[PDB]
C-alpha cells in the first residue's frame, strides 16, 4: 500500500528531534552554570591581583634596598 | 613663689615618670624570638613547643581520620579540637551566606578552657564517660537503667504493678551478660592495653566458669525431669 | 546497467539512508550523555573546588577590605 | 514721673518674670505629682498603699489671676505649721525613715532565711547519708540473703546426702539380712534334704547289694545242683 | 528540502569548527598550568596538631574516672565470679542428689 | 639680713630635696625605660629580618618556577622515576648543561665547517 | 517528497541552529573561565602563595 | 502720687508672689531629690530584698519537694526494702532451723535404728548362723552323714568278704568233688 | 638679695625642661605600646607559619637554588645564543 | 685670717657646697645619659642615643613598609588599575 | 663693708659665676637630648596606623577582656 | 509511476548530507570527548590550588588553639629580664602543643 520505510524514518526522524532538543536544554544548562561560576569567581583575580602586586612589590623593595638575602 | 610653683611641677612630673608602666613581651614574642636566638635555643624551644606523641598512646586515645586526616577523641566528648574547628566551620558556613568576617579574626577559646580548666585548678551531673555511653548504646530502658544503678549504685526504677511506685533495683539484678556488655563497649571506647588484658582476662573466665555452668544448667534440668519421671515410675 | 537491479539500488540508498540516520540518533545520543552525566559534573565539582577556594583565603580578604575599603 | 516709669517698668517686668516663674512652678508641681505617684504605685506593689493626697501639695493654679493690688504670700499657700519645709517634707523624711526600717527587718529576715536555708542543706545532707547508709545495708542485705539462704541450701544439701548415703546402707543392710538369713536357711534345708537323699541312696544301695547277695546265692545253688546231677 | 538540509549541515559545521578551536585555546591554556601544578603545588600533610592540654584532661579522665570505674567495675565483677562459682557448688550438690537418688530408687 | 638668711635657707634645702628625686629618678627610672624599649625595637628588627628572609626565598621560589623549562625538566624527572627512580644520573641539571655544551660544541663545528664550505 | 519529512527536516534546521548558538554561547564562557583558571587561579593566587609557603618552609627548616 | 503707691503696692505683691514661687519651687526640688534618690532608691532595694526573699522561699520550697517526695519517700521505700529482706531472713532462718531439726531427726532415728535394731539383729543372726547352723545343725548333719557312710562302707566290706568267702568255699568244693 | 633673683630663672627653664621631658617619654611609652602590640601580632602570624611548616611536607622544594639559578640563566643564555643563530642560518638559506 | 662668719651664715654657706656638689652630681648623672661610648668603655649598658634613636627607629622604618604601606599600596594600585580599564572601556564606547 | 663681709661676697661671686656656666651646659645638654628625642617620637609616630591596621588579626586583650 | 529518476536523485543528494551529518556528529562527539578531560585536568589544577590554600587555614586554627597560654598564665608571669622590678622562671611560652602523625603510617 505504502513504501514501509517511511514511517520508520518519521520516527527516527522524530526521534533526532527530540534528542536534540534536550541536547539544546542541557547546554543552555551548563551555560547557565557557567555563567554563575564567572559572576561568584569575580573575587579571585581580584584577590589574585593584589596578591600579584604585593609579590611585584615586595620584589622591587628588596632592590630599593640591598636587604635582600642570598637563597639557600 | 614662682619658685616653688615650679618645684611642684617638677614633683608632679617626677613622680609621673615614678608612675610610667611600659608594657613587657608577650607570649608569641618570647616564643618566636627564642626560637630564632640561637642553634641551642632554637632546639630547646622546638623541643618545648611541639613534643612528637607517643605512636601508642596517640593511637590509643585518639581516632585518627585518614581520609579526612582530622584527630578526634576516641569517646567523642568534645575538646579544643571540636570547639576550635567547629566554630571555624560554622564561621566558614555563615560567611557562605553572605555575613562579613568577624573582627579579630583570631578568636581565643576562652569559655571552653575557662569552665574547665579553672575547674581543674579548683580541683546531667554524669560525667562525659556516662554521657558518652548513653548516647552510644540504644534507648533501651534496661540498659539506661542499668547506667544510671552503676553510675550511683542503685536505679529508682517505677513499678509495673498499678500501684505506680518507685522502687530502687541494684547492680547485680540484671544479668551479667548485660554487664558484661557494658564492659566490653567500654573497653571498646578505651582501647588501652591494660584494660584489653583485663578484659580477656575476665571474659575468659565467663567464659569458663559461667558458660560451664549454663551447660551444667540444662543438663541438672533435663536430669530433674528423668528425677521426675522416675518419681512417678516408683 | 540492469532494471531489477536499478529497484535493487533504489532499495540500497533507501537503506544506508536508515543505518546513516541510526547512526546520527546513536551519536547525538552519544553526546547527551557526553554533556548530562560527565561535563556537568565536572563543572559542578569545579564549583565546590572554586568555593573551597575563595573560602580559605578570606581572612586575607576581610584584612584586605578593612584597610583598603575595597 | 521718671519714678512712675521706672516703677511701672519694673512692674512689667517682675509681672513677665511672675508668670514665667509660675510656669515653672505649675510644671514642677505636675512633675511632682507624677513623682508621688509612682511612687504610690511602686510601695503599693509591695503592699504599701500609700495616700497619694498626703504626699500631694496643692497649689491653686488661678493664683496670679487675681489682680496685683492684692498680695499673695506664701503663707497663703502654706500657712505655719504647714509649709513643705514645715509638714510635707517632715512626713516625707518620716516616710523614707519607715521604709528604711522596712529594709531593716526585711534584711533581718532575709538573713533568717539563709540561716534555715543553711540549716536545711545541713538536715538534707544528714538524712542524706543515712540514705546512703540505708542503701548500704540495703545492698549489704540483698548479699547477706544471697550468701545466706545459699549457705543455708549447702548444709541442708549436706544433711540430705548424708541422709541419702546413710538410709543406702540400711538398704543394702536390709537386703544382706534378707540374703544371709533365706541363704543360711536354703544352706540348712539342702543339707538335710542331702542327708535323706543320701540315707535314701545308702538304703537302696544296701537293698542292691542284699540282692545281689541274693543273685549269687542262686547262682551258686544252681551251679551246686548241675554239677551233682552230671 | 535541500535549502534546510545545507542550513543543518552549514549550522554542525559552525559547532564543529568552533569546538575545534575551544578544545585547541583550552589545550594551549592547560598545558603550563597543568605542568605547574603537577609538580610543585602538590602537599601532604603528614601532622596534625594536638594541644597538649586535652592529652593531659585524657590522661587525667582515663586514670581518674575511668580508672576508679574499672576498680569498682573489677570489684563487683569478683564478688559477681564468686557469686556464679557458688551457684556451681549448690548445682553440682544438687547434680550429686539427684544422681544418687537415682542410683537408688533403680537399685530398688 | 637674718630674715632673708632664712627665707634662701628653706629655698636652697627644698631644692636639695627636689635635685635628689630628679636624680633618683633619671638613675632609676629613665635607664630601664630606654632599655627596655630598646629590647623591644631589638626584636622589632629581628621580627622584620625574619619577614625579608621568607620574603627573599619566595621570591626566589617564584623566579625559579616562573620558568617553563625547569617545569618540564622535574616533569619528565618525575616521569622517570616513575620508570625507573634509582638512575638519579640520567635526570641531573649538571648533565643536563654537559649535554647543553656537546651540542652547543657540536654546533659551533658545524657552523665554521660552513664557514670552510 | 513526504511534506511531514519537510517539516521535519525544517525542525530540524531550527534545532541546530539553536544548537550552533548555544555551543558559540558555551564557548565564549568556557575562555572565560579557562581564562579565569590558567592565568589567576593557578597564575596568581596559586604561584604566590606557593612561593610563599615553600619559602617559609625552607626558612624554617633550615632552622630546626 | 496715687498711682505711685498703686504700682508700689503692685510691684511689692509681685516681689512676694515671685519668692514665695521660688522658695516652693526650691522645696519642691529638694523634696522631689529626697523621694527619688532616697525614698525611691530604699523602695527599689525594698524590691529587690523581697525579691531576694521570694527566690529564698522557692528555694525552700523546692529543697522540701525534694525531702518528702523525694528524699523521705526514698528513705521511706528504702527502709520498706530493708524491713522486707529481715522479715525475709527472718523466716529464712526459721524454715532453715526447721528443716535442719527435721534432717537431723530423720538421721539419728534411722542411725538408731541401724544401731540398735539392726545391728542387735544382725549379731543375732549371727551367732545362729556359727553357734546353731554351723556348729551346731550342718555338724551334726555332717556327723550322722559320715557316720552312716562309715555303715554303708563296713555292710559293703562284709558283703564283699562273703562273697570272698563262698568264692572260697567253691574253690574248695571243686577239690573235693576228685 | 639677687641671688634668689637669678635663681628663679634657671628653675623656670630647668622645670619647663623637665615637663616636657615628661610629655616626651609619654608619647614614648605610647609609642612603645604600639610597636609591642604589632610585634604580638607578628609573631603570632610567624609562629603559625611556623607550626604549620613543622607539620607538612612539600616533596619538590630543591636544595642547591644556587645551582639551579646560576644553571637557568646561562641556559637562558645559551637558548638567547641558538636563537640568533637559527635566525643568521635561515636569513643565508633564504638568501 | 679665719673668717669670723656668722653661724647661721656658715651653715648657709656649707648650703651653697653641698648644694654646688649635687649638682655636680646630677650633671654627672645627665652626662652618662647623654654619653656617647656605650659600650666602647668597660660597660654592659646602652644610653639613649641613636642606638636607641634616629638610627634605630629609621631601620625598623625602612622594613616596617614592607608590611604596612606595601599592602595598602597594592590594593590602590588595584584600584588605580580598575579605574584605567573603566576609563578604556568609556573611551571605547564613546 | 666688713673685709670678712667683703671676701664673703667675692665667695659667693666666685661661686655663682661657676653655678651660671655649669646651668648653660646643663641646659645645652637638656636640650640636645630633648630634641632627639623629640625626633624619636617624630619618627615613632607612623607605627600607630600599622599597628592599628594590623591588630586586626589577632589583638588578645583588647577582644578577650571584652568577654570578661 | 512517478518518473523513477526524480526520486533516485533526491534519495542521493539525502544519502551525501546524510553522511556529512554522521561525520560532523562523530567530529562532535571527539571535541566533547576533549572538551570533558580539557574540564578534567582545570578541576584538577584547581583541587591542587586548593591542597596548597588549606595551610592557612591550618596556620589559623594553631594560632587559635596555642593562643590559650595568654589566659593559662597571669599578669605576674610577664615581667622576665628587663622588666623584673628592683626590690629559671619559665619564660612565657604558648600554651604547649603537640604533634600526631596522620598520614596513616606510624
Amino acid at each position: 500500500m505504502e513504501n514501509p520505510h517511511e514511517q520508520v524514518q518519521a520516527n527516527i526522524l522524530s526521534r533526532i528531534i527530540g534528542n536534540v532538543k534536550r541536547l539544546n536544554e542541557s547546554v543552555a544548562i551548563l551555560n547557565q552554570e557557567l555563567v554563575t561560576i564567572n559572576n561568584r569567581n569575580k573575587n579571585l583575580e581580584i584577590m589574585g591581583a593584589i596578591c600579584d602586586n604585593y609579590h611585584s612589590s615586595v620584589q622591587f623593595n628588596l632592590e630599593a634596598t640591598n636587604n635582600k638575602k642570598p637563597p639557600l | 613663689e614662682s619658685l616653688d610653683r615650679c618645684i611642684d611641677d617638677i614633683n608632679r612630673a617626677v613622680d609621673s615618670m615614678s608612675t610610667l608602666y611600659f608594657k613587657p613581651p608577650g607570649i608569641f614574642h618570647n616564643a618566636i624570638l627564642q626560637g630564632a636566638s640561637n642553634k641551642a635555643s632554637i632546639r630547646k624551644d622546638i623541643t618545648r613547643l611541639i613534643k612528637d606523641c607517643n605512636h601508642d598512646e596517640a593511637y590509643l586515645l585518639f581516632k585518627v581520620n585518614p581520609e579526612k586526616q582530622s584527630v578526634s577523641r576516641r569517646d567523642g566528648k568534645e575538646g579544643v579540637f571540636d570547639y576550635v574547628i567547629k566554630r571555624d566551620t560554622d564561621m566558614k558556613r555563615n560567611r557562605r551566606l553572605g555575613r562579613p568576617g568577624e573582627k579579630p579574626i583570631i578568636h581565643v577559646p576562652k569559655e571552653v578552657y575557662l569552665n574547665k580548666d579553672r575547674l581543674d585548678l579548683n580541683n546531667n551531673s554524669s560525667s562525659g564517660t556516662f554521657k558518652a555511653l548513653s548516647a552510644v548504646f540504644k534507648d533501651d530502658p534496661q540498659i539506661q537503667r542499668l547506667l544510671y544503678a552503676l553510675e550511683n549504685g542503685s536505679v529508682l526504677m517505677e513499678e509495673e504493678s498499678n500501684n505506680q511506685r518507685r522502687k530502687t533495683i541494684f547492680v547485680e539484678d540484671f544479668p551479667t551478660d548485660l554487664i558484661l556488655k557494658v564492659m566490653a563497649e567500654v573497653t571498646d571506647l578505651w582501647p588501652l592495653t591494660e584494660f584489653k588484658q583485663d578484659y580477656d582476662q575476665l571474659y575468659h573466665n565467663y567464659e569458663q566458669l559461667s558458660s560451664k555452668l549454663r551447660f551444667i544448667k540444662k543438663e541438672v534440668l533435663l536430669q530433674d525431669d528423668r528425677l521426675k519421671t522416675m518419681s512417678q515410675y516408683h | 546497467m540492469d532494471s531489477a537491479s536499478k529497484e535493487e539500488t533504489l532499495e540500497k540508498l533507501d537503506q544506508e539512508i536508515t543505518v546513516n540516520l541510526q547512526k546520527i540518533d546513536s551519536n547525538l545520543s552519544f553526546c547527551f550523555h557526553k554533556i548530562t552525566q560527565d561535563i556537568i559534573p565536572h563543572v559542578a565539582t569545579y564549583s565546590e573546588i572554586c568555593e573551597r577556594i575563595m573560602d580559605s583565603t578570606e581572612w586575607l580578604g576581610t584584612m584586605f577590605q578593612e584597610t583598603g575599603l575595597v | 514721673n521718671i519714678q512712675s516709669d521706672k516703677l511701672t517698668s519694673s512692674i512689667k517686668s517682675r509681672k513677665l518674670e511672675a508668670e514665667g516663674i509660675f510656669k515653672s512652678l505649675l510644671d514642677t508641681l505636675r512633675q511632682y505629682d507624677s513623682s508621688i505617684q509612682n511612687l504610690t504605685r511602686s510601695r503599693s506593689q509591695l503592699g504599701h498603699n500609700v495616700n497619694d493626697s498626703s504626699l500631694k501639695i496643692n497649689i491653686s493654679e488661678n493664683l496670679l489671676d487675681r489682680d496685683f493690688h492684692e498680695g499673695i504670700s506664701y503663707e497663703q499657700l502654706f500657712p505655719k505649721g504647714s509649709g513643705i519645709n514645715e509638714s510635707i517634707k517632715k512626713s516625707i523624711l518620716k516616710l523614707n525613715d519607715e521604709i528604711q526600717e522596712r529594709i531593716k527587718t526585711i534584711e533581718k529576715d532575709n538573713i533568717t532565711l539563709e540561716k534555715d536555708i543553711k540549716n536545711l542543706k545541713h538536715d538534707i545532707n544528714e538524712k542524706t547519708q543515712i540514705n546512703e547508709k540505708l542503701e548500704l545495708e540495703l545492698s549489704e542485705a540483698n548479699s547477706k540473703f544471697e550468701l545466706s539462704k545459699q549457705e543455708n541450701e549447702r548444709l541442708l544439701v549436706a544433711q540430705r546426702i548424708e541422709i541419702e548415703k546413710m538410709e543406702k546402707k540400711i538398704n543394702d543392710s536390709n537386703l544382706l539380712m534378707k540374703t544371709k538369713i533365706s541363704d543360711a536357711e536354703e544352706l540348712v534345708t539342702s543339707t538335710e534334704l542331702k542327708l535323706e537323699e543320701l540315707k535314701v541312696d545308702l538304703n537302696r544301695k544296701r537293698y542292691k547289694l542284699h540282692q545281689q547277695v541274693i543273685h549269687v546265692i542262686d547262682i551258686t545253688s544252681k551251679f551246686k545242683i548241675n554239677i551233682q546231677s552230671s | 528540502m535541500t535549502d534546510a538540509l545545507e542550513q543543518s549541515v552549514l549550522a554542525l559545521e559552525g559547532t564543529v569548527s568552533v569546538l575545534k578551536d575551544s578544545v585547541e585555546s583550552l589545550k594551549c591554556a592547560n598545558e603550563p598550568s597543568t605542568n605547574l601544578a603537577s609538580t610543585m603545588l602538590q602537599t601532604k600533610r603528614v601532622f596534625r596538631l594536638v594541644p597538649e592540654y586535652d592529652v593531659e584532661r585524657s590522661k587525667l579522665d582515663l586514670i581518674e574516672e575511668v580508672e576508679p570505674l574499672v576498680r569498682t567495675l573489677g570489684d563487683k565483677l569478683r564478688k559477681s565470679m564468686g557469686r556464679m562459682q557458688r551457684e556451681l557448688d549448690t548445682l553440682q550438690q544438687t547434680y550429686e542428689l539427684n544422681d544418687l537418688r537415682l542410683k537408688k530408687n533403680i537399685s530398688m | 639680713t637674718t630674715q632673708s638668711l632664712l627665707k634662701e635657707s628653706e629655698s636652697l634645702d627644698k631644692i636639695t630635696a627636689m635635685i635628689k628625686n630628679v636624680t633618683a629618678a633619671l638613675k632609676n627610672n629613665l635607664p630601664v625605660y630606654v632599655n627596655q624599649v630598646h629590647e623591644v625595637c631589638k626584636s622589632t628588627n629581628s621580627i622584620l629580618d625574619s619577614w625579608i628572609n621568607i620574603h627573599s626565598q619566595a621570591g626566589y621560589i617564584h623566579k625559579l618556577m616562573s620558568d617553563q623549562t625547569y617545569l618540564k625538566l622535574i616533569n619528565d624527572r618525575l616521569h622517570n622515576e616513575n620508570v625507573n627512580t634509582n638512575d638519579e644520573d640520567g635526570s641531573t641539571l649538571h648533565n643536563v648543561i654537559a649535554l647543553k655544551k656537546k651540542e652547543i660544541l657540536d654546533l659551533r663545528q658545524k657552523l665554521e665547517n660552513r664557514k670552510g664550505e | 517528497m513526504n511534506a511531514n519529512k519537510q517539516r521535519q527536516y525544517n525542525q530540524l534546521a531550527h534545532e541546530l541552529r539553536e544548537l550552533q548558538t548555544n555551543l558559540q554561547e558555551t564557548t565564549k564562557q568556557l575562555d572565560i573561565m579557562s581564562k579565569q583558571c590558567n592565568e589567576n587561579l593557578v597564575g596568581q593566587l596559586g604561584k604566590v602563595h606557593g612561593s610563599w609557603l615553600i619559602g617559609s618552609y625552607i626558612y624554617y627548616m633550615e632552622q630546626m | 502720687k496715687k498711682t505711685l503707691d498703686d504700682l508700689t503696692a503692685q510691684q511689692k505683691n509681685l516681689q512676694d508672689t515671685v519668692t514665695t514661687f521660688e522658695t516652693i519651687i526650691s522645696e519642691l526640688y529638694d523634696v522631689l531629690r529626697i523621694i527619688s534618690s532616697e525614698v525611691q532608691e530604699s523602695n527599689r532595694t525594698e524590691t529587690e530584698l523581697v525579691g531576694l526573699k521570694q527566690n529564698l522561699i522557692n528555694n525552700k520550697l523546692k529543697l522540701m519537694n525534694v525531702l518528702e517526695t523525694g528524699i523521705m519517700y526514698k528513705l521511706e521505700i528504702l527502709q520498706e526494702q530493708l524491713d522486707l529482706q529481715l522479715k525475709n531472713l527472718e523466716k529464712l532462718s526459721q524454715d532453715t532451723k526447721e528443716e535442719s531439726r527435721l534432717n537431723d531427726t530423720k538421721l539419728m532415728d534411722l542411725q538408731i535404728k541401724y544401731e540398735n535394731e539392726i545391728k542387735p539383729k544382725i549379731d543375732k543372726t549371727d551367732i545362729f548362723i556359727q553357734e546353731e547352723l554351723i556348729s551346731g545343725k550342718i555338724n551334726k548333719l555332717n556327723d550322722e552323714i559320715k557316720q552312716l557312710q562309715k555303715d554303708f562302707e563296713v555292710e559293703v566290706k562284709e558283703i564283699e568278704i562273703e562273697y570272698s568267702l563262698l568264692s572260697g568255699h567253691i574253690n574248695k568244693y571243686m577239690n573235693e568233688m576228685l | 638679695n639677687t641671688i634668689q633673683q637669678l635663681l628663679l630663672p634657671k628653675i623656670r627653664e630647668l622645670s619647663d625642661s623637665i615637663i616636657t621631658l615628661d610629655s616626651n617619654f609619654t608619647r614614648l611609652n605610647f609609642i612603645h605600646e604600639s610597636l609591642a602590640d604589632l610585634n604580638e601580632s607578628l609573631g603570632s602570624l610567624l609562629y603559625g607559619i611556623m607550626s604549620n611548616s613543622w607539620c607538612v611536607e612539600f616533596s619538590q622544594a630543591p636544595h642547591d637554588i644556587q645551582d639551579d639559578l646560576i644553571a637557568i640563566k646561562q641556559l637562558k643564555s645559551l637558548e638567547d645564543e641558538k636563537n640568533n643563530l637559527v635566525m643568521e642560518l635561515s636569513n643565508m638559506e633564504r638568501g | 685670717m679665719e673668717h669670723n662668719l656668722s653661724p647661721l651664715q656658715q651653715e648657709v654657706l656649707d648650703k651653697y657646697k653641698q648644694l654646688s656638689l649635687d649638682l655636680k652630681a646630677l650633671d654627672e648623672t645627665i652626662k652618662e645619659l647623654n654619653y656617647s661610648q656605650h659600650r666602647q668603655q668597660h660597660s654592659q649598658q646602652e644610653t639613649v642615643s641613636p642606638d636607641e634613636i634616629l638610627q634605630e627607629m629609621r631601620d625598623i622604618e625602612v622594613k616596617i613598609g614592607l608590611v604596612g604601606t606595601l599592602l595598602k599600596g597594592s590594593v590602590y594600585s588595584l584600584i588605580l588599575q580598575r579605574k584605567q580599564e573603566q576609563e578604556s572601556l568609556g573611551s571605547n564606547s564613546k | 663693708i666688713s673685709t670678712t663681709d667683703k671676701y664673703f661676697i667675692e665667695q659667693r661671686n666666685i661661686v655663682l659665676q661657676e653655678i651660671n656656666e655649669t646651668m648653660n651646659s646643663i641646659l645645652n645638654g637638656l636640650n640636645g637630648l630633648n630634641i632627639s628625642l623629640e625626633s624619636s617620637i617624630a619618627v615613632g609616630r607612623e607605627f600607630q596606623s600599622v599597628s592599628d591596621l594590623w591588630k586586626t588579626l589577632y589583638d588578645g586583650l583588647e577582644s578577650l577582656s571584652d568577654e570578661a | 509511476m512517478d518518473s523513477i529518476d526524480e526520486q533516485i536523485a533526491i534519495k542521493r543528494k539525502e544519502l551525501q548530507s546524510l553522511q556529512k551529518i554522521t561525520s560532523l556528529t562523530d567530529g562532535l562527539k571527539i571535541q566533547l570527548t576533549e572538551l570533558n578531560e580539557q574540564i578534567k585536568e582545570m578541576g584538577m589544577n584547581a583541587d591542587s590550588v586548593a591542597q596548597l590554600m588549606n595551610n592557612w587555614d591550618s596556620i589559623i586554627n594553631n594560632i587559635s588553639q596555642a593562643s590559650l597560654g595568654l589566659l593559662q598564665y597571669a599578669e605576674g608571669d610577664y615581667e622576665i629580664g628587663p622588666w623584673k622590678d628592683s626590690k629559671e622562671d619559665l619564660v612565657p611560652l604558648p600554651e604547649t602543643m603537640v604533634r600526631i602523625r596522620v598520614d596513616g603510617n606510624e
